[PDB]
């Protein structure tokens, strides 16, 4: 048969083919900074003085994901931007625009003070309930 | 071919397999080469020292995270 | 005194980073490695929130929440198409399909897969459906022009990519009414190549034509018949195709794919992987 005939080597060209798959190098350098490079996506939670935001981002310095309690549809049905239930909201919408972007892992790394704020810690509970992971698979060598 | 191989015990021969799974061809074969001297002989010889230590030291993670990114694809599978 | 003193870490970080993006005389790792009345209605809403007393009861009590769902519509409504674009753009849809045309989608395209008639799978923007999942041809909603490509689901040619299904002169909504140019094959990613990206295209039509070039036979089982270029056939068309709509899924190898490329596809299933004394005293250390 014809159709039988296949070609040696494939040509993929999903930019995220290596990642998704694991096998996408991982940032290893840096190593006389803090924190550690080795996330393939992160999780950039900023609170303004009237309003939170949470953010996820590429290597490459490319939002993926963005949630901000500005957007109109958020904050409609939302009391107080500034608020720990806003964080806890953020988080599930957040997370249901991660849902949306298709992004299932991430890497936050929250400081000191940020992990002790009960309101980041109620927006990770909404993360980690809607599936959201907060660690990202290790890299394929 | 080490599976079918009767002359190893069956305990070592799925030892040898998981350690080495690597160097098992895609025929099942496993597929050793270091060639580590100008002489034949030696690096024969060097081949046949391996299998003696592969002999002798022969004598999951990964399916919860696919569960744990299925279950967030189906979570994630929400637009109807 | 006089210095200034960031007084949480990360906003020194996050400037650092900020620093760090705008190129420097300095060495750094980038250049090595690189409607005004609507909102016053909207307003008067917001302070009515403000005022009821049962929503600040409710935060001073942190109990309150939010309908996911409502807030969902309303962010297609406003702000969606432009979260549309960087999707999309992300994942090199638009590099490789319109050889880097980029278009702001106006259409908010939404593809599902009909599971049975009970439920239909979703098809987000970078979603994941497995092929076993894509045995079916999709329900899209949203003249028009309809095409399915596989964007990396190519087995021989980089450039080239192949169509699960093409329709058009599709009417408003309707799409049975649309011409099946190519007749619906299921997905065949090749075993060992990942996630393969398959985008689903939604081209405004000005007039209706006949697209007599890209009709098909149906069914078709030949990938020489179906091989194609994008950039090209748009540019054919670019005069009467302006794109609004976007929706694409990843998918791995399952054992559908089998099925695929033996029953119908009939050739062998692609597998790859990436893969990462005197005489002799002068050839020995001893000498």
């Amino acid at each position: 048969k014809e159709n039988e005939a296949v070609a040696p080597e494939f040509t993929n060209r999903n930019p995220r083919n290596l990642e998704l798959l694991g096998v996408a190098r991982k940032e290893r350098g840096w190593a006389t900074v803090w924190p550690n490079r080795e996330f393939w996506h992160r999780l950039r939670v900023v609170k303004t003085q009237h309003h939170v935001e949470a953010f996820v981002e590429h290597l490459n310095g490319q939002v993926v994901v963005s949630a901000s309690t500005r957007e109109w549809a958020i904050k409609k049905h939302l009391y107080s931007t500034r608020n720990v239930v806003a964080c806890e909201s953020i988080g599930r919408v957040l997370a249901q625009r991660c849902l949306e972007a298709g992004i299932n892992f991430m890497v936050y790394q929250p400081t000191p003070w940020e992990a002790s704020s009960d309101s980041i810690k109620r927006l990770q509970n909404a993360m980690t309930e809607s599936g959201v992971m907060l660690r990202e698979p290790r890299r394929i060598y | 071919h080490l599976a079918s191989a009767d002359w190893i015990e069956e305990p070592v021969r799925q030892k040898i397999a998981l350690t080495h799974k690597n160097k098992i061809n895609k025929a099942g074969e496993l597929v050793l080469t270091s060639e580590s001297s100008r002489y034949q002989f030696r690096n024969l010889a060097e081949c046949l020292q391996k299998i003696r230590d592969m002999i002798a030291e022969a004598s999951d993670a990964r399916l919860q995270r696919l569960r744990i990114e299925k279950m967030n694809r189906e979570r994630l599978r929400q637009k109807r | 005194e006089r210095l200034e003193k960031y007084r949480s870490f990360e906003r020194y970080r996050r400037r650092a980073e900020q620093e760090a993006r705008a190129p420097h005389w300095w060495r750094t790792y980038r250049e090595h490695f690189v409607r005004t009345q609507k909102l016053l209605e909207r307003k008067h809403f917001l302070r009515e929130l403000r005022a009821n007393v049962e929503e600040e009861r409710a935060a001073r009590l942190r109990t309150a929440s939010i309908p996911l769902e409502a807030v969902r519509a309303e962010w297609e409504r406003t702000c969606g198409p432009y979260h549309k674009q960087r999707l999309a753009e992300y994942y090199g849809l638009y590099r490789d399909l319109f050889h880097g045309a980029t278009f702001v989608p106006w259409v908010p395209l939404h593809v599902a897969y009909a599971v049975g008639e009970e439920d239909l799978i979703p098809v987000y923007h970078g979603n994941e459906v497995t092929p076993t999942e894509a045995s079916r041809a999709p329900e899209v909603t949203y003249l028009w022009t309809l095409l399915f490509i596989n964007l990396d689901g190519h087995l021989l040619e980089p450039d080239a990519e192949y169509v699960h299904w093409l329709l058009t002169n599709i009417p408003s909504n309707r799409v049975a009414e649309g011409q099946e140019t190519c007749p619906y094959l299921p997905p065949f990613p090749a075993r060992g190549s990942g996630f393969h990206r398959f985008a689903f295209l939604l081209f405004k039509q000005d007039k209706p034509i006949n697209f007599s070039e890209d009709t098909r036979p149906s069914p078709c089982y030949q990938l020489a018949q179906r091989t194609f270029r994008t950039f090209d056939f748009y540019k054919r068309h670019q005069e009467a195709m302006t794109p609004a709509g976007l929706a694409f899924f990843q998918c791995r190898w399952d054992d559908s794919v089998t099925h695929t490329f033996h029953q119908l596809l009939d050739m062998r299933e692609p597998v790859f992987e990436f893969v990462r004394l005197r005489y002799l005293d002068r050839y020995r250390d001893s000498h």
